[PDB]
C-alpha cells in the first residue's frame, strides 16, 4: 500500500523558491 | 531571480571601459594646455561670466 | 511563472488561484439558476445594455447560459455542458448544471481535507458506475398494451410542463404536446411541428389545429376555398428563368425579331403552368416567387397559388399531406398529389392564414400560440420545445424512471451501499458524490418554501429500506408515492443529466493551472 | 561613456541604441536558466497518469482543456526567445514521434537546472556541453538492451492494445480505457502499408460531434459526411448502395472560356429548351445504365434534377468537400469519375448499410457506413457531452495513432513509468568512472537529470519523491536490472513487465537526443540583444 | 436603499452582499494565520511598499492583524479580537482567530440549509455554556506540593515556545522564562523584565542576568566599580533649577551682583549633592540628567553618577536594589538605600553596559537577547513576551488544562452530547459548534503534513469512551497522553479562546446590513 497521500495545494511552495533565488543573487554580487 | 535593486547594476568590462573613458575625458581636455607650447582655454557660466 | 514572468499581457496562476476561481466561477453559475429549477422555481428576465436589447424571458437554463457572455475560463465549460444536454435529450438543461456545481462544491470541502484531486476522480468514476445501475434497474419498460403508454406519455408533459410558465394549463397544453408527437407517427424531426405565435388572447385559447397553417396568400384573382381538391406542390422557377447557359445573349439584327423571343419566351412560360394543370389540381405551392404572368395562367384555369412559404414549408406540405415535391413537370403518371377537404382561409389575430383543413396522412401539426405578450409567447414556445423533444426519444425509448426527486435518490443510495465496501482514501469521495444527488431534492424542496432538512432525511430513510417508488410530493408538502401521482421522467434524459455532468466536473477538477492568453482590442 | 566620446562627440554606433537591452556579463546563462525552469516546472505537474490538465484560453475567448505537451507551450503568448525554443522543442517531438511532447520540456529544464551548479563550480558551458553529448550517448546504447515485441497484426494485438494504454492512461480518456484503446489500434492496421513500413494518417479521418456520451465513440469502417440530400422525401436507407463518384455538377455543360452564345431566330430559342430538357435526361440516364443506386457530386444540384433523381430512385448528396470524396473512392473501391460519359459498372463504389443518423434535436444527420469490402480508409466517430471533452479526445487520440505508427517503423518496445529513465541513469553514472578525466561532473548531472522525470511521477502520485526513488534504484544494482518503475494505485508490485506499461524505443530515443541537443543551444549564448519597447 | 438611492457617494447592501462579504472577509482572515497555528506552522513576513517599510517578522496572530489593515468592515471585529486576546492573556491570539473564523465558516454552511440566523445564535450561546463546562471540569489545580507546580510551569514554557521561532531552543529558553517570573515574587508587573536585544551570537548565547543592566555610563572622572556599594536612585533635577517660581528674576544695579548671584546659584547646588552623600553611598541614578557642575562634585567625592538612564528605570531599579526613588534630600533617616555587590561595567555586543551585579531584593530580571539578525531579535522578543505573560497569570491563577487539541476535544464533546438533547432546530447549529472545536486540533495536525482526517476520527473516539487526558503528539505523529507528555496550557489563557471567538461571531453573524458611509480623500 501507500501508507497515505497528503495533498498540499497551497502557496508557499512557490515562495519559498523566491527567498532562494534572491539570496543567491546578493551571494553572487559579492563573490 | 535577480538582484532586486531599484537602481542600476553593471558589471564586468563595461565599468572597467567606462572609467579609462572617464579619465581620458578629462585628460585630453588639458592635453592642450601642458609646456611652454601650451594655451590657456575659456569658462563661460550659465551666468555669463 | 509568476516569479520573473515573460509574458507580455497575459497572466496566470498554478494550484492557489486556478481552483479558487474555478470553484468560484462555477458555483456562481450553479447558484444563478438554482431558484429555477423545479415546479414552483421563478423564471429570470434577460436584458441587455442597449442597442436593440431584445429581452428574453426563458426558465430553461440553457437559455440562460448561452446568452450572459461569462468571462470565467472555467464557469464556459458549464455554459457548453448545458447546450448539448439542450440538443440532445431537451431537457435537464436547469438539472445537469446545479449538479456538476454541486459536485464541485462538495470537492471546494475537499480542499482543506487534504484530499488529492486524481483520487477524487477515481472515487466519482465508481460512483458513477454506481449510479448508473440504479436507473437502469429501475426504468419501467412499455411495449404493448398502449392505453398505459399513452398514460406514461401524459406523465412525461406532465412532469416537463410543470417547472415552466404553463403551470395552470396542464389539462389542455399536456394533450397540445402529445397528440403533436402522435401525429408523426415516425421519426422525430422535430420541425413538422410548425408553432405559430400570435398577439391576443389567453394561453387557454391555444390549440392544435387539425390541418396546417401557411401563410404568402392565394394571389389576386383566385379562388380563396376549394372543396375536395388535390395538392400540388413545387420547388421550380416560374418567371425570369435565364435557364442554366451562362454566357447566352440574344444577338439578332432587328428589333422586330426581338418581339418574337418575348413572345417566344412567354409561350415556354404558358407550356410549363399548362404541363402542371395535366395533373388536375387546384392547388399549387411554389417554393420560389411566382410573378405575374403565370399568376394569371392559375387564375384563368381556377387554380390556387401559394407563392414562396419557406424553405422548410414545402417539407411539411409534403408531409401532412402524402405528395413528393415535383419539381419537374414531364411526367404526370409519376408525381404523387395531395388530398385534403379545405383549403378556407382562416383570420388569427387580424391577419388572414392559410387553413389546410381535412388533409389526409397528416404527419405534421400547427401549433397556434396565443399569449398576452411577446414575453410569454416567446416563454411558451422554449417550453413547448422543452415537452415535444422529451416526446419524440419516449416514443424512441421507451424505459421511463420516476421523477421527483426519487430519481436522485435511487442514485444516492447505490453510491452509498459501495461507499461503504471501499477503503478511506476513495470513501470521503463517493460520499460526497452522493450528497451532490441528494441535493437535487432539495433544491426543489427549499424552492417552494418547504423544510428542505426534513423532506429530504425522509426521503432517505425511505430509500434505505425498501419504497423504490419514493418521491418528493410537491403539491401538498409530503411524501409520496411517484407511481400513483403519476410524476415520471424519461430515463435517456436522466442519464444524461448524470452523465455529462460527472464528466465535466471530471474536466474541471483536473485543472491545476490556468494560463489565458492577452486578448484583441482589450485595453 | 554611453552615447559620447571622450571628445564630446556624440558616440552613435547602432540606431536607437538608448532604447537597447544587452546582457553578456554572468547572468546571461542565469537569465535562460530560470526562464527554462519555469516552463519545466509548469509542465512538471501534468506528467504521468495522475497528471492535472491545464486550462488554455485563446486570444478570442474559446478554452480549450489540454495535458499534452505540444498544444500547451503552442496555444501561450510567451514572448521569450528561450522560453520559444521550448514550444518548438515540444512541437518536434510531436512531428516526429508524438507521445513524449511533455517529458521532453521537463527533461530539458533538467538539464539546465544541473547545469546551473556546473555553471557555479567554473565548467565553461560548451564543456558541458560536450559533457551531455558524451553522456547522452550512453543513454541511447542502453536503451536498446531490452527490447522485442511480437506484432503479427493478425491475432497478437495483445502487445499493440497495452501499447495504447500507457498513451492513454495520462489523459481523460481513462474511463474508455479498454474500449478507446483498441479503437486506434485496429485504425492504423486496416491503413497501413505493411510492404513499405508506412502509415498515412489522411487515411484516418477523425470527427467529433456533441451528445452521447464517450462510450459511444465507434471505430466507423468507411467515411462519415455531411449528408445533404436535396430531396426531402429520399430514402433515408440504402442496403446495397452502387455508389457513382462524379466531379460534374448537375447542369447542362458550361465551358471554361468566355462564349456569349448567340440567339438570333425563335428556332434557336426553342433549341435551347430542347437542348437542356435532353441533357438532364441524358445526365440521369447514364447513371442508370451503370447499375447505380447512389450518387456523390462535388458541386451544387439544380431543382430539375433534383426531381428526376425522385423518379429514378437514385439518392444522392450535394456539396461534399474536396478530401472528403477522396476518402469514399478509397473505402468503397470505386473511381471518381470527371464526366457523366465517362461513367461504367467498373467505377462504381461498393457499399452496405449507407444511411444519415440524426443526433438529438440537430439537424446534422451525418452519413454511417456499417459494410464494405476490403477498405483502407476508416473513420473515427467521437462523441462526448461537451466540446472540451471532445476536442481533447481528438488530441488524446491521436497520440494514440501514432504511437501504434511507430511500431510499424520501429518494433522495438522499452517500458515506461519511469523504469527506463532509472536504468539509463545507472549507465551514465558507471561510465562516469571509466573514465573521471575532465567530463565526471558533466556526466553525473547528466544522470541526476535523468532522475526527474521518474520522481515527478513519484510527485504527482501522493508520493515521496527521494524516497521512493532510492528503493527503486538500489533494486536494480543488487540484481540485474528488470522492468521496475512506480504508478499511481501502484497496482500492488513495482514491476512494469507485469504492468503492462510498455512505451516505444524510439519515442524515448528522441526524448534524450532531441533535449540535449536544445540545452546545447541554449548554452552556447552568451549574448542577448533584444529591443525595448514596442513602438 | 439601492432603488431610489438617497445617498451621495455612501453604499450599502442588505441581507444578499452583507453576509456574503462578512464571511469571505472573515474567513480570508482566518485562513491567513491558518499556516502559523501549531508547534509545525510556518511565520509569516510582513512588509510595506516602500517609505521606512521596517520589515516585522512576526508568528503570534495579533501583530499579524494590527498591522495589515483590512478594508473589509466585517474583519476588523476580528482583527479587535486578538488585540484584546493579547492585551489579557497574550496567548492564544492565533487560535481565536481560526475557531472564530471556522464559525462563521460553518454559518455559511447554513446559508442554504435555510436556517434562522437567530436559532444558530441560541444555539451557540447553550453550546458555549456547555464547553465552559467541559474546562472547568477538567481543570487541574496546583496549590501545596511546590515541586510539582514548578514542573507545571516549565510545561507551560515549553507549549508556548513550540509554536514560535524557538523551536530548538526549549532547553534553555523554558529556563529564561519560567526563572524570570520566579523572580518577580509577586504580581506580574510586566515592565521589570526589561528585554535587551543585541547583534552578535546565536540564540544559545542568550542568557537570563543574574543582576540588572543599564545604558548611560557612569560619567567622566568617576569610579567604575565599587564593591559593596549602597545604591540611591533620585528623581530631581541637578542644574538650571529655575525653582518652581514662574515670573521672577534677577534685577541688580551692577554686574557685581551678578557674580555674587551665580555663585550663590552654585553654593545652592553644591549643597544639594552635599545632602545627598550624608547618607553614605557610592553610586547615583537619577531620571532627569546631570550636567558639568553636580557631575564634579560626585566625582570628587568617588561617587559614580548615572544620568538619565529612562522613566521606567528608577522603576526597575528601586525593584532590584529594595530603595526608594528619594527625589527629596531632607531626611537621611527615612529614605531607604539599595544593596549590591558589584557595578563593574559588561560589554555585550561592543557597548559596554552598567551590570548590577549581586543585588538584594532583586524583583527584576534583564534578559539579554542575541540573535543572527534584527528579525529575530525582533521575533524571539514578542515570543518570549507571549511567553512571560503566560507564566505571570499562571501564578495568579494555577488551574491549567490540558492543550494539544485535548481541550477542544472535551469542548467539542460536551457540545455533542447536549445535541442529541436538544430538537431538531437548534440541534443542527450545535453539530456545527462541535464541528468548528475539532477543527482547532485539525489546523494543528495538518500544518505538520499528518493525516488530519485520521487523526482527529481518532480523537473523538478516544473522547467518547474515557480518555480525558487524551491528546495529539506532534512529535511522532500519534495519539499520546497529556499528562504524560507534559503538554498543557493554562486554563484562563484556553477560556478567552472559547468566549471571545463565540461573542465575536455573535455579532458578525447577526448583521443584516452593511451600511458604509463616504471616505474623505479617496477618489
Ligand atoms: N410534478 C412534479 N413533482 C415532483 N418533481 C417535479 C415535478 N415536475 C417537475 N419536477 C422536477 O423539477 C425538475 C425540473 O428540471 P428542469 O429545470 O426541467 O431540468 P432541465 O433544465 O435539464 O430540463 C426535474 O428534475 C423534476 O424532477
Ligand atoms: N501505468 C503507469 N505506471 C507508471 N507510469 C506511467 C503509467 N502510465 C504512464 N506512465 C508514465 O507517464 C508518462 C506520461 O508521459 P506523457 O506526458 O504522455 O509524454 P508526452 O507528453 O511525450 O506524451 C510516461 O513517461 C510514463 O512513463
Ligand atoms: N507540544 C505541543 N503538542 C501539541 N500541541 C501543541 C504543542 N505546543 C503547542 N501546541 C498547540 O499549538 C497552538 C498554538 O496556538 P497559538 O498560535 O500560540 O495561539 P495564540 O496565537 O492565541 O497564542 C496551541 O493551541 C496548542 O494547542
Ligand atoms: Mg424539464
Ligand atoms: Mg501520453
Ligand atoms: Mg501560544
Amino acid at each position: 500500500r501507500g501508507k497515505g497521500a497528503y495533498q498540499d495545494r497551497d502557496k508557499p511552495a512557490q515562495i519559498r523558491f523566491s527567498n532562494i533565488s534572491a539570496a543567491k543573487a546578493v551571494a553572487d554580487a559579492i563573490r | 531571480g535577480p538582484l532586486s535593486v531599484f537602481g542600476d547594476r553593471s558589471t564586468g568590462e563595461t565599468i572597467r571601459s567606462q572609467n579609462v573613458m572617464a579619465a581620458a575625458s578629462i585628460a585630453n581636455i588639458v592635453k592642450s594646455s601642458l609646456g611652454p607650447v601650451g594655451l590657456d582655454k575659456m569658462l563661460v557660466d550659465d551666468i555669463g561670466d | 511563472a509568476p516569479v520573473n514572468i515573460f509574458k507580455a499581457g497575459a497572466d496566470e496562476e498554478r494550484a492557489e488561484t486556478a481552483r479558487l476561481t474555478s470553484f468560484i466561477g462555477a458555483i456562481a453559475i450553479g447558484d444563478l439558476v438554482k431558484s429555477t429549477l423545479g415546479p414552483k422555481g421563478m423564471d429570470k428576465i434577460l436584458l441587455s445594455s442597449g442597442r436593440d436589447a431584445s429581452l428574453m424571458v426563458t426558465n430553461d437554463g440553457a437559455t440562460i447560459l448561452k446568452n450572459i457572455g461569462v468571462d470565467n475560463p472555467a464557469a464556459k465549460v458549464l455554459v457548453d455542458m448545458s447546450r448539448v444536454q439542450d440538443d440532445e435529450v431537451g431537457d435537464g438543461t436547469t438539472s445537469v448544471t446545479v449538479l456538476a456545481a454541486e459536485l464541485l462544491r462538495e470537492a471546494e470541502s475537499l480542499i482543506a481535507k487534504k484530499i488529492h484531486p486524481q483520487t477524487i476522480i477515481a472515487g466519482w468514476r465508481e460512483a458513477t458506475k454506481a449510479a448508473r445501475e440504479a436507473l437502469l434497474s429501475s426504468a419501467v419498460d412499455h411495449g404493448s398494451d398502449e392505453v398505459k403508454f399513452r398514460q406514461d406519455l401524459m406523465n412525461i408533459a406532465g412532469t416537463t410542463l410543470s417547472s415552466k410558465l404553463l403551470t395552470h394549463h396542464k389539462d389542455h397544453f399536456t394533450k397540445l404536446a402529445v397528440e403533436a408527437v402522435l401525429r408523426l407517427k415516425g421519426s422525430g424531426n422535430l420541425e413538422a411541428i410548425h408553432i405559430i405565435k400570435k398577439l391576443g388572447g389567453s394561453l387557454a385559447d391555444s390549440y392544435l389545429d387539425e390541418g396546417f397553417l401557411l401563410d404568402k396568400k392565394i394571389g389576386v384573382n383566385q379562388p380563396k376555398r376549394i372543396e375536395n381538391a388535390k395538392i400540388l406542390i413545387a420547388n421550380t422557377g416560374m418567371d425570369t428563368d435565364k435557364i442554366k447557359i451562362f454566357g447566352s445573349r440574344v444577338r439578332v439584327d432587328s428589333t422586330a425579331k426581338v418581339a418574337e423571343i418575348e413572345h417566344a419566351e412567354k409561350e415556354k412560360m404558358k407550356e410549363k403552368v399548362e404541363r402542371i394543370l395535366k395533373h388536375g389540381i387546384n392547388c399549387f405551392i411554389n417554393r420560389q416567387l411566382i410573378y405575374n404572368y403565370p399568376e394569371q395562367l392559375f387564375g384563368a384555369a381556377g387554380v390556387m397559388a401559394i407563392e414562396h412559404a419557406d424553405f422548410a414549408g414545402v417539407e411539411r406540405l409534403a408531409l401532412v399531406t402524402g405528395g413528393e415535391i415535383a419539381s419537374t413537370f414531364d411526367h404526370p403518371e409519376l408525381v404523387k398529389l395531395g388530398s385534403c377537404k379545405l383549403i378556407e382561409e382562416v383570420m388569427i389575430g387580424e391577419d388572414k392564414l392559410i387553413h389546410f383543413s381535412g388533409v389526409a396522412l397528416g404527419e405534421a401539426c400547427t401549433i397556434v400560440l396565443r399569449g398576452a405578450t411577446q414575453q410569454i409567447l416567446d416563454e411558451a414556445e422554449r417550453s413547448l420545445h422543452d415537452a415535444l423533444c422529451v416526446l419524440a426519444q419516449t416514443v424512441k425509448d421507451s424505459r421511463t424512471v420516476y421523477g421527483g426527486g426519487c430519481s436522485e435518490m435511487l442514485m444516492a443510495h447505490a453510491v452509498t451501499q459501495l461507499a461503504n465496501r471501499t477503503p478511506g482514501k476513495e470513501a470521503v469521495a463517493m460520499e460526497s458524490y452522493a450528497k451532490a444527488l441528494r441535493m437535487l431534492p432539495t433544491i426543489i424542496a427549499d424552492n417552494a418554501g418547504y423544510d428542505s432538512a426534513d423532506l429530504v432525511a425522509q426521503l432517505r430513510a425511505a430509500h434505505s429500506e425498501g419504497n423504490t417508488t419514493a418521491g418528493l410530493d410537491m403539491r401538498e408538502g409530503t411524501i409520496g408515492d411517484m407511481a400513483i401521482l403519476g410524476i415520471t421522467e424519461s430515463f435517456q434524459v436522466k442519464r444524461q443529466v448524470l452523465l455529462s455532468a460527472a464528466e465535466a466536473a471530471e474536466v474541471i477538477l483536473r485543472v491545476d493551472n490556468i494560463i489565458k492568453a492577452a486578448p484583441r482590442k482589450r485595453v | 561613456t554611453l552615447a559620447f566620446d571622450e571628445y564630446g562627440r556624440p558616440f552613435l554606433i547602432i540606431k536607437d541604441q538608448d532604447r537597447k537591452s544587452r546582457l553578456m556579463g554572468l547572468e546571461a546563462l542565469k537569465s535562460h536558466i530560470m526562464a527554462a525552469k519555469a516552463v519545466a516546472n509548469t509542465m512538471r505537474t501534468s506528467l504521468g497518469p495522475n497528471g492535472l490538465d491545464k486550462m488554455m484560453v485563446d486570444k478570442d475567448g474559446d478554452v480549450t482543456v489540454t495535458n499534452d505537451g505540444a498544444t500547451i507551450l503552442s496555444m501561450m503568448d510567451v514572448d521569450h526567445q528561450i522560453a520559444k525554443l521550448m514550444v518548438e522543442l515540444s512541437k518536434s517531438q510531436d512531428d516526429e514521434i508524438g507521445d513524449g511532447t511533455t517529458g521532453v520540456v521537463v527533461l530539458a529544464g533538467a538539464l539546465l537546472e544541473e547545469a546551473e551548479q556546473l555553471l557555479d563550480r567554473g565548467i565553461h558551458p560548451i564543456r558541458i556541453a560536450d559533457g551531455y553529448e558524451q553522456a547522452a550517448r550512453v543513454a541511447i546504447e542502453h536503451l536498446d538492451k531490452i527490447s522485442d515485441s511480437v506484432l503479427v497484426d493478425i491475432k497478437d494485438t495483445e502487445p499493440l492494445i497495452q501499447t495504447a494504454k500507457t498513451t492513454l492512461g495520462s489523459k481523460v480518456v481513462n474511463s474508455c480505457h479498454r474500449q478507446m484503446a483498441e479503437i486506434a489500434v485496429n485504425a492504423v492496421l486496416t491503413v497501413a502499408d505493411m510492404e513499405r513500413r508506412d502509415v498515412d494518417f489522411e487515411l484516418i479521418k477523425v470527427e467529433g460531434k456533441v451528445g452521447g456520451r464517450l462510450e459511444d465513440t465507434k471505430l466507423i469502417k468507411g467515411v462519415i459526411v455531411d449528408k445533404d440530400f436535396s430531396h426531402p422525401q429520399m430514402p433515408k436507407k440504402v442496403e446495397d448502395a452502387k455508389i457513382a463518384i462524379l466531379t460534374c455538377p448537375f447542369e447542362p455543360p458550361k465551358p471554361k472560356t468566355k462564349h456569349k452564345l448567340d440567339v438570333t431566330s425563335v428556332e434557336d430559342y426553342k433549341a435551347l429548351q430542347k437542348y437542356e430538357k435532353e441533357k438532364f435526361e441524358e445526365m440521369i440516364q447514364q447513371i442508370k445504365e451503370t447499375g447505380a443506386n447512389l450518387a456523390i457530386c462535388q458541386w451544387g444540384f439544380d431543382d430539375e434534377a433534383n426531381h428526376l433523381l425522385l423518379q429514378n430512385n437514385l439518392p444522392a448528396v450535394r456539396w461534399v468537400g474536396g478530401p472528403e470524396i477522396e476518402l469514399i473512392a478509397i473505402a468503397t473501391g470505386g473511381r471518381i469519375v470527371p464526366r457523366f460519359s465517362e461513367l461504367t459498372a467498373e467505377k462504381l463504389g461498393f457499399a452496405g448499410l449507407v444511411q444519415e443518423i440524426s443526433f438529438g434535436t440537430t439537424k446534422d444527420k451525418m452519413l454511417v457506413i456499417e459494410q464494405c469490402k476490403n477498405s483502407r480508409a476508416v473513420t473515427i466517430f467521437i462523441r462526448g457531452g461537451n466540446k472540451m471533452i471532445i476536442e481533447e479526445a481528438k488530441r488524446s487520440l491521436h497520440d494514440a495513432l501514432c504511437v501504434i505508427r511507430n511500431l510499424i517503423r520501429d518494433n522495438r518496445v522499452v517500458y515506461g513509468g519511469g523504469a527506463a529513465e532509472i536504468s539509463c541513469a545507472l549507465a551514465v553514472s558507471q561510465e562516469a568512472d571509466k573514465c573521471p578525466t575532465l567530463e565526471q561532473y558533466a556526466m553525473r548531472a547528466f544522470a541526476d537529470a535523468l532522475e526527474v522525470i521518474p520522481m515527478a511521477l513519484s510527485e504527482n502520485s501522493g508520493m515521496n519523491p527521494i524516497q521512493t526513488m532510492t528503493e527503486v534504484r538500489a533494486r536494480q544494482v543488487k540484481e540485474m536490472n528488470p522492468a521496475l518503475g512506480i504508478d499511481c494505485l501502484h497496482k500492488g508490485t513495482n514491476d512494469m513487465k507485469q504492468q503492462h506499461v510498455i512505451e516505444t524505443l524510439i519515442g524515448k530515443k528522441q526524448q534524450i537526443s532531441l533535449a540535449t541537443q536544445m540545452v546545447r543551444m541554449i548554452l552556447k549564448i552568451d549574448d542577448i540583444r533584444k529591443p525595448g519597447e514596442s513602438e
